[PDB]
């Protein structure tokens, strides 16, 4: 558990914080494990220190990227989706592949319609001569019809 | 072995000592045996007669606790079977000698060894240990546990090394990223601060490294100078004692 | 520019549309001759854009502060914009929450300034900035003795 | 000094006292140095030939064990070992 909560709070507070914190274990063979739940509970109240006083508050951004950038994406093929998946309505199991990374296929009665993360370009638009985010993290991602 | 020793009224190391004690002579009992010989018995439905039909195990717990006797009777400590566990030991016979009156007065006489000395006894059981040793295990063994220091250090260095060039290059980026900028305290004020944060970082990155350079000083001194076992030493080790 | 404490620039294509917090006199609202207020302070600073926008175009826009203050927390001085109504630099904003909010405890009378900088105008931004009637700046304080 | 003292059946004060008497004599000593003879070993994985490699160690453990044994056999206190501690002290050598 003590385990479990180090590695959660690495996902937020930075690991350049929470370093000397279980590196050691407490049980002693020696003797018979005395004082080994002090060394938790020590390890603990550190740890809950760090993230009491190193959690910041968020930034949010909520961003609409629809999925009327296949005819943008990356203008050696390109293509309107509307139309295509009309096109793929009849005559199955065929493919236009855009890349390996943006595509629109169907292997079987299932078609994908995918999607890269990076050709998203989502760092455009807060980008640098503005001092912000270090990370970037997605917290949701909800989707429209 | 924690519980078998917190069953009797022992410690864990003189018990994970005699099981292995036993693990030579009769060769029939094994630690991976007696767990066996355990978990067929006490199933959902434990019960007397089924300890009277697996005789094995009425066997092995009466042969540990003849262990046991003569390690109250002799008083042994954990180092003193730990000496009796050595591959050859006192070299009348091999390792982990069986219970017969040659043993039995062995530990008498080492026993009286014990009281002559008038020193610590873990001298003499490192003493003793290098008389049984040869020290050409001893001196690669030392020699191996050094070059792991050596390793552990310059791995540290290493390591700290990457995060001070980490701590410089952001620095550096942030210092160029940095222009006039005529309003100083709404926009100009935010760089400066998150430099010079960091040039703290630089200086306790510094002091760890000016420590650890005295670590690498000590340990390549300490350990460029185990030449001098030459055998005659622990006799004066005993003329000492 | 209008002045260093109120002004309307861009350095880049980023434009900044600075606005001043002693200039905003809200003082004033709760005069003397009625006696209330020793300290007046921030709660909650909400931000409206009637902008057109459409079915799913989206702003992005920034909000800092300019003046010293060594009681804001850790990172409540930033806030973004992402919808144009009536929204906070929170996901389901709740004021019965153990956090705090972004510029919560910051004096009415002091000599910061709101930054208000909205993202690279050169870029998507353009068509957007351009049907721009004015900022709303729902500001919500604290009157408190 | 204090986890020192209670490894032993010391005082706090009187170990204070012992390592800077110690720090004097035989001026190899720092504890400085010890802490960081401490740290060298006791490594991801310690053990003995660790100890046997690393003589410093056990130069420095016996040589405060014997100034244990000093101020055990004298029954000194922690002001007695600050009077001695002055740096001049008894005015017959120097300070220590």
């Amino acid at each position: 558990l003590c385990l479990m909560a180090k590695a959660v709070l690495e996902k937020e507070v930075d690991k350049a914080k929470t370093d000397g914190l279980f590196i050691r274990s407490g049980w002693n063979d020696l003797y018979q494990g005395l004082l080994a739940g002090e060394d938790l509970q020590l390890n603990l109240q550190k740890l809950e220190n760090v993230w009491l006083m190193e959690e910041q508050r968020a930034l949010e951004v909520e961003r609409t990227v629809s999925l009327a950038q296949h005819y943008q994406q990356l203008s050696d093929h390109k293509f309107n989706l509307a139309e295509i998946v009309t096109g793929y309505m009849a005559q199955d199991k065929d493919q236009k592949t855009g890349n390996e990374q943006d595509f629109v296929e169907l292997k079987n009665s299932t078609l994908i319609a995918s999607l890269s993360i990076k050709g998203l370009n989502l760092v455009e638009d807060y980008p640098e001569t503005m001092h912000l985010g270090d990370i970037r993290r997605i917290k949701q991602i909800s989707v429209s019809l | 072995y924690r519980s078998l020793a917190n069953g009797f009224h022992l410690k864990a190391n003189v018990v994970a000592g005699l099981v292995n004690w036993l693990a030579k002579n009769d060769s029939e009992f094994t630690l991976e045996r007696f767990w066996q010989n355990i978990s067929m018995t006490f199933a959902e439905e434990p019960s007397l007669h089924q300890l009277e039909v697996h005789q094995p195990l009425l066997i092995q717990c009466q042969k540990l606790s003849q262990y046991v006797l003569i390690a109250q009777w002799a008083e042994l400590s954990e180092q003193e079977i730990a000496l009796i566990l050595l591959p050859n030991g006192i070299d009348n016979r091999g390792s982990a000698p069986s219970p017969s009156i040659t043993l039995l007065k062995l530990l008498s006489e080492f026993k009286l060894c014990q009281q002559e000395a008038k020193v610590s006894q873990s001298e003499l059981f490192d003493i003793m240990q290098q008389l049984i040793t040869d020290t050409n295990e001893k001196q690669e063994k030392l020699r191996n546990s050094a070059d792991k220091v050596i390793r552990s250090i310059a791995k540290s260095i290493g390591s700290i090394n990457n995060s001070m060039d980490d701590i410089d290059s952001t620095i550096s980026i942030r210092n160029g990223s940095a222009t006039l900028f005529p309003p100083e305290h709404p926009m100009y004020k935010a760089l400066k601060l998150e430099v010079s944060n960091l040039e703290k970082s630089k200086i306790q990155l510094e002091g760890k490294k000016k420590e650890e350079e005295i670590k690498l000083e000590q340990a390549k001194d300490n350990i460029q100078s185990l030449i001098n076992n030459w055998d005659s030493e622990i006799i004066i080790r005993l003329a000492d004692a | 520019t209008g002045n260093e404490q109120d002004f309307v620039e861009l350095k880049n294509s980023t434009l900044i549309a600075s606005l001043s917090i002693k200039g905003l006199n809200l003082v004033e609202d709760y005069p003397e001759t009625m006696h209330l207020g020793d300290i007046r302070r921030i709660k909650q600073i909400s931000v409206s854009l009637p902008a057109l926008l459409g079915p799913y175009q989206d702003v992005q826009a920034t909000l800092d502060y300019a003046g010293e203050n060594t009681h804001l927390a850790k990172g409540c001085t930033a806030l973004a914009i992402s919808r144009g109504m009536n929204d906070s630099g929170q996901f389901q904003l709740d004021f019965n929450d153990g956090k705090y909010l972004p510029f919560e405890g910051i004096d009415i009378s002091d000599k910061g300034t709101l930054v208000l900088r909205f993202p690279n105008a050169t870029s998507k931004q353009k068509l957007l900035l351009q049907s721009l009637s004015d900022i709303i700046l729902h500001i919500r304080y604290t009157i408190r003795s």
